[PDB]
């Protein structure tokens, strides 16, 4: 699941960069705020470079959720050796936060794609 | 954690069942009330035009 | 051999230093949303969509930094 | 295995540096909720739901960083 | 022993670096409660219950980090 | 031996820059959530500066991650 | 051995990214909060944000060239 998540996220990042480059062949380009200054081409850490960082951050949700569930093996040996009822409440809160993180990660990926489509048509 | 997740999701699905039926009343049940009000207004307009 | 195995345990310790920015970032967005909701009337939607989307962007640094320490251990 | 045994004890100590961000996050979310409730009248629900959900997101960094130091012992 | 014994003493000192977040957390919750109580009249309960419950959550990070340094020295 | 053991240390201390990139996304979101409740910067206006400001603040984390990934 | 110390120069030099990452958000927080007070929209505050961000990002570009030069020359 970890290797399939990084491979699926890399294909979505290449499609976002290819769609923005195809629209620049008939609607100018620029994409730079000018305010009586220069050195705007050196800070090209967005658009093309931003797709690589957004794909690794969105694809890491599958690996982070598996790390929380795999951490119960270290707490299972100590609870079967204070009362052990504190581990049940902590595992229930981490499972609810991991399931709710999938909806927040899906909304963050759709919000990032809306900025690329709106800037390519302006 | 498997038994705690099944018990917590059972209580959340029970409260969501009442919320889904109540939220559907403003769209599904509201369509029947809107169609009945439109049919009553069309019947009064047809009776006034026939008179 | 022996030097490469000892560096794997220390590589996962210093890489977890980024949890201070990701942990405090989840509370910085929640502090402004709780204090701003009582000022009327950013409750339903409007500011609710930016709080859910802003929390996932701030927490992305902790998930990316955790993959480096997990790959070296 | 002399170098790997000494690195396991040092790896669990430097990995606990992330508790500063998780510990201060529980107080940052509680400071805005206590000062915002006195403005009338964010008490029942409204701001009470965001404080409980916001504290769980900030505490996730402390629980995730503690599993790294516990697995190396 | 030798290498493992020297790493146990140094591990109890580096693990105590997390006390800065737990120590400053008790003052951050007390500063908002003292400044907010002057607006009249959050005294009994209300603000006193959130300050007592909020201080226990911030102190959980320091108590959990102290058990790691204490287990390596004993 | 010495070059292989130094590769693990080259990716551990290099990830310390995530504190600036992680807290930067929350600093721009705190001013945007508190400013939107003052009426009525919703569509565009303040939304364009918050979307463009979040990508510039996240550029530091992408450059620091490429250094740790190249040595590991 | 010079190859062992060359890898450490590219990791400890990245500690300066905290000032460049937080500086881009500090200038954006004052510009977003000041534009909602009517009516610093066209130019004025928008033109100073592009020039002000280049001064804060100059420290991160100079510090990144030091660690990149040790890994190649």
């Amino acid at each position: 699941i970890y290797i399939i998540g990084i491979s699926v996220s890399l294909w979505i990042g290449l499609t976002i960069l290819g769609l923005f480059l195809n629209k620049a062949v008939f609607f100018s380009l620029f994409v730079p705020s000018g305010t009586p200054l220069p050195l705007v081409p050196v800070l090209v850490l967005i658009e093309l470079l931003s797709y690589t960082a957004r794909a690794i951050s969105l694809g890491l949700r599958l690996a982070a959720n598996t790390l929380s569930g795999h951490l119960l093996m270290s707490i299972l040996g100590n609870l079967v050796k204070i009362f052990g009822l504190i581990p049940l409440a902590g595992i229930f809160a981490i499972v609810i936060l991991e399931f709710a993180i999938a909806c927040i990660q899906a909304y963050v990926f759709a919000i990032l794609t809306s900025s690329y489509l709106k800037d390519s048509i302006y | 954690i498997l038994l705690v997740t099944f018990l917590g999701f059972i209580a959340l699905i029970s409260k969501t069942v009442a919320p889904l039926y109540g939220e559907m009343a403003k769209n599904r049940t509201d369509h029947v009330v809107g169609l009945l009000n439109q049919a009553r207004a069309d019947h009064v307009n047809a009776v006034k035009t026939r008179i | 051999m022996q030097l490469v195995l000892a560096a794997k345990y220390i590589g996962a310790a210093i890489a977890t230093i980024g949890l201070t920015g990701a942990g405090i970032g989840i509370a910085i967005v929640f502090a402004a949303l709780i204090n701003g909701t009582s000022r009327n009337p950013s409750l339903r939607n409007t500011l609710f969509p930016f709080a859910i989307l802003g929390f996932a962007l701030s927490e992305a640094t902790g998930l990316f930094c955790l993959m480096i320490s997990f790959l070296l251990l």
